[PDB]
């Protein structure tokens, strides 16, 4: 882990969520790709994975497999909480052989309508927070920026600015991140994806 | 830990301290190191707590099955079960056990299973980290036949010295007497044995 | 035998247009245990120079007392000539490099006014490399403060609305009150997110008048 | 020097409105063997200083000999060596800290944790800490080694900040110290039942209490614990 | 990390803090450590949080199946045996240190379980990094005759001491009371003494501050 | 060690491979499909074993379906194989470049797969330290609408820079071109 | 860290970045990696910052003493050999240093020496020492000639630093340029790497792979 | 391996065994672990033989100079010399030393100097590897103001137990009595203390 | 890494030294030789920094002796001095990791001389020699083609063959070679090799 770089941050607003990530992929100091997206979505739930890129791709494929089978069997899209439990169980199934990843789940429950964000450790310990979740090689800078900037009950327009500023300023202080950023603003029925202009790229 | 078991005229007497330490910190000060594996067969455990507890539970299960099938097991049978468990898994266990029981053999019986899983039958046995300081004393104040009160006094003096000179031993002194009348449990507090 | 240790502090130096601010936490700890809740690390060494060494407490105290002795001897040997901030920085560099092979396990920040009257902050590494900066945080919470200062002092990654990111937000003069507010917010965030950070914040302000002290309470009182 | 052989135990201390109280046990443990008893670890210096030493006891004897030599040296050619030019806790602590730091810098440390307690000539209570590596700090309550983890939380319940110091009487502080010693004897495997206690008061002076014993212990409930299931 | 259990004349009480950290960084400030094994058998864990959660859930499911099979109320001795055998089988690799309290038709019980598989019985127990301060408080202020209020206050005071004196503990206090003859009472955030206090400034960026390259719409719904 | 480079130009994929094995006529390539080639580098004969295994699987698929796989599917299959390999005993230390022309979309494609199983699909890529000595030129003299001859000249410049500025003598280079007609070898 | 320096008809061009990182965290982005030995000598900082600063200031003092005693400006070779002899005494003690001593003298023209902590001292035309030295050296080798003007040489240095900063994660917070002539050094300002990247991409059609 | 010193009523008696082992093999079956420093004030040493012999020679030379120059040394002076020699060479020697002496003023003094260089007086002292097995017994059967014969019996019993329960300890039992009468040497053979 | 070759003919000594100073490649025109005396030349290889310092120290000592005595040291004496210095350094705190070839022309006997010395202090007088791993590749050619009675041109041709073999065989690119010739007229450097 910590050889490819990458940072993801999720925040909860008023009837909406935001999830942003960097785009750098590299082999230690050398930069390889500036288009390596680390955010995926199944149904209406979004997942960001930091750490080893191979494990990120493997987990994305496995979770797409499981979510498609779930939709076929239950005739219903999976909710963020059930997906969080599934991810935690899958991560714990690899005890002593863990995937070197940091996962973060975001989304709005279709039925209840409230936002939901959560994070996972190496072996699938669920960390549910009502304000923000951070992951990556710049987690300390992300924690500082989120603690300084975040406010409860933010409109999507203000939430986008807050999360973008936090991500950009955290990435500018990390050597293994900052080759482009992408932000998802997720509402009850509409999702907006935006690319950010930043230095070093 | 300081543990001992001595045979006397009416049976056998087991004595133990009540201190369990994690490094230099006393995790438990009311530990009960006297374990019952049959109605009149008891064992004293020293070493790793988890290993000793698991071995005691397995021996208790085996002796219960033996009682259901065959009747009343002898103390030698319990010692043999302990020996098999300790010797088969000597590479992954740290347990020193003293098996004391009263049966038709009379005068009590004491077996010792030290590290390695060996078996030795002795009139009296001492074990634990605190026993090293009370060896010579116990070799100068032991007699083959003694009454109940004299044996209790001997145990109290030996364990008092062991607690005094060993930092890994402390707390209250717990004693178990196995005789034809049954099982008796005795507690001696630091205000009593710190003098005699 | 390990001749080093960590006491877990956090300091921050910010240079203004005509002032300097050096702030620090007052918690001294070792291996999840709190040695003291009020152990000051920022000292007035004289000549309007304020010095703070963070990290190994013993090495920091030794460096501070050696620098004070050096200032005293400089006053003695040069007819009480005032020591400039750059001269003090070079002297501290020589002091640090004198024991490079047995280095002090500290990070040093000094603050004052330059010969033109503007705020000056100098940062040092353990083996004696120094540079003049405008904002520098040291300690275990430095990674949780510097991005916030970059965003809120240098206005990095900020652009004027309505220009679609074509005109950067211009730099603006900040009074001492704004610097104090930013320092307090950064230290509050560090206290929130760092176990080793936060029992009380001590701030020293250096101007032409002299050095003044302020204190504020943090969590774990 | 490189590893301690015969080691002491926790030393605890706190400040009350008129002075300082410092206590320490009398054990000379040799690892897991309680080899030596009746070892005094509170060294009185002058009529106003008490030094408590924890750790290697050979180094304790070395630095107590150093303190005796310092007291002898302070009286040389000093007509006011007992009125106004007498030693103070601050001077003694500075000398001890300098010695400890110099020993650390040569990679030949004194394996000790030292608490200096006393009353200054102006009536201010002095209580400071030093150890190997030369790390120094001060606090209204201090404790070395094991007592740093158990005695400090209790004492801080009485004196939590500086403003609590004027509100604490000598009786309350002494009761807290005795309770902390009882807890340490409860939970420390290298502790002893006997301890010494020194009180330095601006008015009364130095009061030394030796051969104290831990009492009012609780062991009755242990009769109700049997087995482990 | 500080977990305390205290028995009183009519049951047991368990309490814990709500801080979860990874290294010196505080990850979760309102983590829940009181895990429910059965409706009247509860447990609090220290060490690896994932291991504690997984083992508690597995043992709870097994004990629920056993209760359905035997048509009898579950007993905490069965849970203790299952936990100890599991941990011994895994030889301490599952880093869970548990305090298990419960009320069954045989009475109120309180046990402590270590990672390697050793169990201890007592009238008051403490585990975690702040376990020494909590143990000191328990030794100072415990007696045989305790009502529910006295036990709750003693557990809360021990947790508060662990919070104030241990760097690995902090935030809030959660308390579960068993109280034989009644339903188990869970009190999450029973004490909240660690508020953040208001900041000195508002940090709401103006709209249009961030430069955007491309904006699109995701077909997700 | 060994130099593997690849450039994707507007209607072609150019692959350059070192010819030194520590022999001077070493072909570190395997034709997976009539429109898909793969170059491999890294450790010892494990690379040849992995390449032959992948080639056999792809040939079996083509025989069964009578329809060649797209370059994206081949790259995904290779990435899956490497990801499975790393998580088991006896892993493969093979870094590969896959160049293929998609006939359905009529477009060249180049994929870079690490030994751990990381796939990027860069417009131009390299494996080893050869990226250090070439990526500047590729960052300065590459366009998405370049022709085959311009790509060949750029590759010539990169190879000359590698020869001049690298202490290791890799004994020339062998160049393959993948386009609509298939795979050809440049004899220059 | 790239810290390149080359010679041309107009003298010497020295170009450095300003990024200092510790444990993948960027400690500073305003680090001065050029040391002004005297009004006629410059040095480059690579390896240990403290060693470079301390010993190059010491070298400046030694050069001042030499010029005071001999009433003549010291040559670049003499100062470089003094520094190399000083460093060779401390070999094996853990010093880390890579420096380019660049100077324009009347006798020797423009001269660049490379001196490392291992005791190596060699005179050359183009030098690049750092984590991202390869990209900058490649750019220089592709676009070097003993015919460039001052402006072209400055732009070449900026372009090489920009390439190194883009392709190396440990390099690039700003670009600092210096022009060494027979009358001393001239400082050509500090240029932000982020703005320079966009400016170069807009002017020259390079970096097509980056979306802007 | 088993060394002891007791002050009863009229002087001090120091006892020791005579087994020196270079591992499991007994290098010297009968060794004299009691070494004279002065006419009075001399006792036995444990630990490494070479270090103890060197320290004993140095202490004997120093006390010879002290006797020649400043009168007659006390027991505490010899204890201080031993303490200085052990403490200054803390990382260089591993001896362990008990020093016993007699003089008219105090009538029997004992000083224990373990590893690390610390010094303690104590009424009686035990040291060595075998002494670990006699800590309780010596604590249960020591009284102040005993007669010479009672002291001999107590030392004999304690050393016999140490010899029995320690593999590396025990040949014959050597005793030295220092009183106002003079210096007396006693030896007890295995057939005596084993029965 | 560094190729140091030496051959001896009936009236001359030919020395060849590589140009690469790679440590990424910095210089391709390094002259790894020092002129000890007008008839004695030294070629060196080994650890960075040590080689130049050792060569300059030897040159300074030889020049000081020549100025003091107004006489030129024979090649054997210079080789003995270098070997003694290396043997003294081998047991010092910081030994030199330097291997040297000495090529001289004894005017008293009118005869070329070649000496090979390692950092340990083993000195050998050989018709030809090499330092490093170039010996493994050039020893066959030197054993099969060398003759005691050879001219400068034949030696140059043999050196060209050896250099071509090294280029064809060595995995490391030493980037050419510099050749110097020592004879009765002194030391000369050839061009277009």
């Amino acid at each position: 882990s910590s050889i490819n770089g990458g940072i993801v941050v999720a925040m909860t607003g008023k009837d909406c969520v935001a999830i942003a990530c960097d785009l750098r992929l590299g082999s230690q100091s050398l930069g390889v790709s500036n288009k390596f997206e680390k955010i995926f979505h199944y149904g209406h739930v979004f997942l960001g994975i930091t750490g080893l890129a191979t494990d990120v791709t493997t987990l994305n494929e496995m979770f797409r497999y499981k979510t498609n089978l779930y939709k076929l069997k239950e005739e219903r899209a999976i909710e963020p909480e059930t997906f969080t439990q599934l991810v935690s169980s899958s991560l714990y199934e690899r005890r002593f052989g863990p995937y070197f990843v940091g996962p973060v789940v975001a989304g709005i429950n279709s039925k209840s309508g409230k936002p939901f964000i959560a994070g996972f450790d190496l072996i699938g310990c669920i960390d549910e927070a009502k304000d923000f979740i951070v992951s990556g090689t710049a987690s300390d800078q992300l924690f500082g920026m989120c603690e300084s900037l975040y406010e409860p009950n933010l409109e999507p327009e203000d939430l986008f600015e807050t999360i973008s500023q936090a991500l950009l300023n955290a990435a500018d202080r990390d050597a293994l991140s900052g080759w482009g950023a992408v932000v998802y603003i997720i509402k009850k029925d509409e999702v907006v994806k935006r690319y950010l202009k930043m230095r070093q790229d | 830990t300081s543990i001992m078991a001595v045979t006397f005229k009416d049976g056998v007497i087991l004595g133990a301290d009540s201190r369990t330490t994690t490094g230099a910190y006393i995790a438990n000060r009311v530990t009960d190191k006297l374990t019952r594996v049959h109605d009149k067969i008891w064992c004293c455990r020293s070493g790793s707590a988890a290993d000793t507890q698991a071995i005691a539970d397995i021996v208790q299960y085996h002796l219960e099955l033996y009682t259901s099938q065959y009747g009343t097991p002898s103390t030698e049978t319990a010692a043999s079960v302990f020996k098999e468990l300790c010797y088969e898994n000597k590479d992954n266990l740290t347990a020193g056990i003293i098996v004391a029981g009263y049966d038709d053999k009379n005068k009590g019986e004491v077996y010792t299973i030290p590290l390695g899983g060996s078996v030795h039958k002795l009139p009296y046995a001492i074990a634990g980290s605190g026993s090293t300081f009370i060896y010579g004393y116990c070799d100068k104040n032991f007699r083959e036949n003694m009454s109940k009160e004299e044996t209790v006094d001997f145990i109290k003096h030996s364990l008092s010295q062991a607690i005094k000179w060993d930092g890994s031993s402390g707390g209250v002194i717990r004693m178990v007497v196995l005789t034809a009348a049954g099982v008796e449990r005795l507690i001696f507090y630091p205000d009593e044995y710190e003098q005699l | 035998f390990n001749p080093y240790g960590d006491n877990g502090g956090t300091i921050l130096g910010i240079a203004g247009e005509d002032f300097a601010v050096l702030a620090g936490d007052t918690r001294n700890i070792t291996d999840y245990s709190i040695n003291s809740r009020y152990e000051p690390k920022v000292f007035d060494c004289g000549d309007n120079i304020v010095m703070s060494a963070n990290g190994f407490a013993a090495d920091g105290d030794a460096l501070v007392k050696r620098f004070k002795n050096s200032v005293k001897w400089y006053h003695f040997d040069h007819n009480d000539k005032k020591l400039s901030i750059n001269s003090a920085a070079r002297n501290i560099q020589h002091l640090l490099y004198g024991k490079r092979f047995f280095p002090y396990y500290v990070h040093t920040i000094i603050a004052g006014l330059d010969e033109d009257g503007k705020g000056a902050v100098y940062s040092f590494d353990p083996v004696g490399s120094y540079e003049r900066e405008q904002c520098r945080a040291g300690g275990a919470a430095a990674s949780l403060i510097m991005p916030f200062l970059d965003n809120q002092v240098n206005f990095k990654n900020q652009y004027e609305p309505g220009t679609n990111g074509k005109v950067k937000k211009p730099l603006k003069y900040l009074s001492v009150e704004e610097v104090i507010k930013l320092v307090r917010d950064s230290f509050t965030s560090a206290t929130e997110r760092h176990i080793q950070v936060g029992d009380g914040l001590e701030i020293l302000i250096v101007t032409k008048d002299g050095v003044r002290k302020e204190f504020y309470e943090l969590k774990r009182d | 020097t490189q590893q301690p052989i015969v080691t002491g135990t926790s030393v605890i201390s706190m400040k009350y409105d008129n002075g300082v109280i410092i206590a320490a046990d009398n054990l000379g443990s040799y690892g897991s063997l309680l080899r030596f008893n009746g070892v005094e670890r509170l060294i009185p210096v002058g009529d106003n200083t008490v030094v408590g030493i924890s750790g290697d006891i050979s180094d304790m004897q070395h630095i107590e000999r150093l303190l005796k030599d310092l007291v002898t040296e302070n009286a040389y050619d000093n007509p006011l060596a007992d009125a106004e030019e007498a030693l103070e806790p601050s001077y003694i602590f500075e000398y001890l800290a300098t010695v400890m730091y110099q020993r650390r810098s040569k990679m030949n440390p004194l394996w000790n944790a030292i608490i200096v307690a006393g009353v200054q000539s102006n009536g201010d209570q002095f209580l400071r800490y030093v150890n190997l590596l030369g790390v120094t700090y001060s606090s209204p309550t201090l404790a070395t080694g094991f007592g740093a983890h158990m005695a400090n939380p209790l004492l801080r319940k009485v004196v939590d900040r500086e403003s609590d110091i004027p509100k604490t009487t000598v009786q309350v502080a002494e009761e807290a110290i005795v309770n902390a010693m009882r807890v340490l004897y409860y939970r420390d495997a290298r502790s002893s039942r006997n301890f010494s206690l020194a009180i330095i008061d601006k008015n009364t002076g130095l009061t030394f209490k030796k051969n104290l014993q831990v009492e009012n212990m609780k062991w009755d409930f242990a009769k109700d614990i049997k087995g482990y299931g | 990390t500080t977990i305390v259990g205290v028995k009183f004349n009519n049951g047991v009480v368990i309490a814990a803090d709500t801080r979860s950290t990874q290294g010196p960084i505080v990850a979760d400030k309102n983590c829940a450590k009181l895990h429910r094994i059965s409706p009247k058998i509860w447990c609090a864990g220290a060490g690896t949080a994932a291991d504690t959660e997984a083992v508690t859930q597995l043992i709870g499911s097994n004990i629920e199946l056993h209760s359905l099979y035997t048509s009898r109320e579950p007993r905490v001795v069965s849970a203790l045996q299952m936990l100890k055998q599991h941990l011994f089988k895994y030889q301490g690799h599952i880093g869970a240190y548990l305090i298990v309290a419960g009320v069954d038709p045989t009475g109120s019980h309180l046990f402590s379980i270590h990672a390697h598989g050793s169990t201890d019985v007592g009238y008051y127990l403490s585990l975690g990094s702040g376990s020494l301060a909590a143990m000191a408080v328990l030794e100072s202020h415990w007696k045989q005759d305790l009502t529910k209020e006295e036990a709750i206050k003693l557990a809360s005071d021990a947790i508060q001491a662990g919070i104030w004196n241990d760097l690995g503990s902090g935030s809030n206090v959660d308390v579960c009371v068993m109280e034989i003859g009644k339903d188990a009472e869970y009190l999450r955030n029973y004490l909240t003494p660690n508020v953040r206090e208001e900041k000195q400034k508002s940090y709401k960026f103006p709209r249009g501050t961030t430069a955007v390259l491309k904006e699109s719409i995701v077909n997700i719904c | 060690m060994d130099i593997i480079l690849g450039i994707r130009v507007q209607d072609s994929v150019i692959l350059a491979s070192s010819k030194a094995v520590t022999k001077d006529s070493d072909d570190k390539t395997r034709q997976l499909s009539p429109h898909t080639l793969m170059s491999f580098a890294g450790e010892a004969g494990d690379t040849v074993q992995f390449a032959e295994y992948i080639q056999a699987n792809i040939q079996l698929y083509s025989i069964r379906e009578d329809y060649e796989l797209s370059p994206q599917a081949v790259s995904s299959f290779v990435r899956q194989e490497l990801a499975k390999s790393i998580r088991s005993r006896r892993p493969y230390q093979v870094n590969v470049l896959i160049g293929g022309y998609d006939k359905k979309k009529n477009k060249p494609e180049l994929y870079q797969i690490d030994y751990l199983g990381t796939k990027v699909e860069l417009p131009y890529g390299a494996h080893g330290y050869s990226g250090f000595y070439t990526f500047f030129l590729l960052d300065h003299h590459y366009r998405p609408d370049m022709t085959t001859e311009e790509g060949l000249d750029l590759l010539k410049l990169c190879v000359q820079e590698l020869e001049k500025r690298m202490p290791m003598d890799f004994k020339g280079v062998i160049v393959k071109i993948v386009d609509k007609d298939g795979i050809r070898q440049v004899d220059d | 860290t790239t810290t390149l320096a080359f010679r041309f008809q107009g003298g010497i061009i020295v170009a450095v970045d300003s990024r200092a990182t510790a444990g993948n965290w960027v400690a500073s982005q305003t680090v001065k990696k050029v040391i002004e030995i005297n009004p006629f000598l410059l040095g480059t900082m690579a390896g240990g910052a403290a060693d470079c600063q301390f010993w190059e200031t010491w070298l400046g003092s030694q050069c001042r003493l030499h010029e005071l005693r001999e009433k003549e400006r010291i040559s670049v070779a003499a100062a470089s050999k003094i520094l190399s002899n000083l460093v060779y005494q401390y070999k094996g003690a853990g010093l880390s240093m890579g420096t380019m001593i660049c100077g324009y003298t009347r006798k020797e023209g423009p001269t660049i020496y490379y001196v490392d902590s291992d005791g190596t001292r060699l005179k050359g035309d183009i030098f690049c020492v750092g984590s991202g030295q390869t990209f900058a050296y490649g750019v220089l080798d592709s676009n070097y000639k003993w015919d460039l003007s001052v402006e072209d040489a400055l732009y070449l240095g900026k372009r090489s630093i920009l390439a190194a900063a883009h392709r190396d994660a440990y390099s690039g917070g700003s670009v600092n340029l210096y022009h060494v002539t027979e009358d001393g050094w001239i400082y050509h300002g500090n240029h932000d790497v982020g703005e320079l990247f966009w400016k170069v991409k807009e002017e020259e059609g390079s970096f097509n792979n980056v979306i802007g």
